[PDB]
């Protein structure tokens, strides 16, 4: 399984916990998850949960863990200047 | 969950 060597939340390296969701490459500082110790056993990272509701996410910010279910995707993501990678409202689409 | 230690920018 491939994972990034930098935290998806803050962008820096260090002690990172890795997502167990199939094919998810995301890794995170515990601090950046608002956790004080690694989750025990199989763990799915915050990218798989909708920002707006309790449903699983299906549409993803490519620059941070924000993501959205089918009911919340419209208008929550826009194609960025970086190869059309989708970004949430927290990034300048011209320089994500 | 598994952890690793990488270089910190
Ligand atoms: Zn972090
Ligand atoms: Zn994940
Ligand atoms: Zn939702
Ligand atoms: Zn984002």
């Amino acid at each position: 399984q491939m994972h990034e060597d930098y935290c998806f939340q803050c962008g820096d390296g260090g002690e990172l916990v890795m997502c167990d969701k199939k094919d998810c490459p995301k890794a995170y500082h515990l601090l950046c998850l608002n956790l004080t110790q690694p989750p025990y056993g199989k763990w799915e990272c915050p990218w798989h949960q909708c920002d707006e509701c309790s449903s699983a996410a299906v549409s993803f910010c490519e620059f941070c863990p924000h993501s959205f279910c089918k009911d919340h995707e419209k208008g929550a993501l826009v194609p960025s200047a970086l190869e059309g990678r989708l970004c949430c409202s927290e990034h300048d689409p011209m320089a994500p | 969950a598994r952890t690793k230690q990488t270089a910190r920018k």
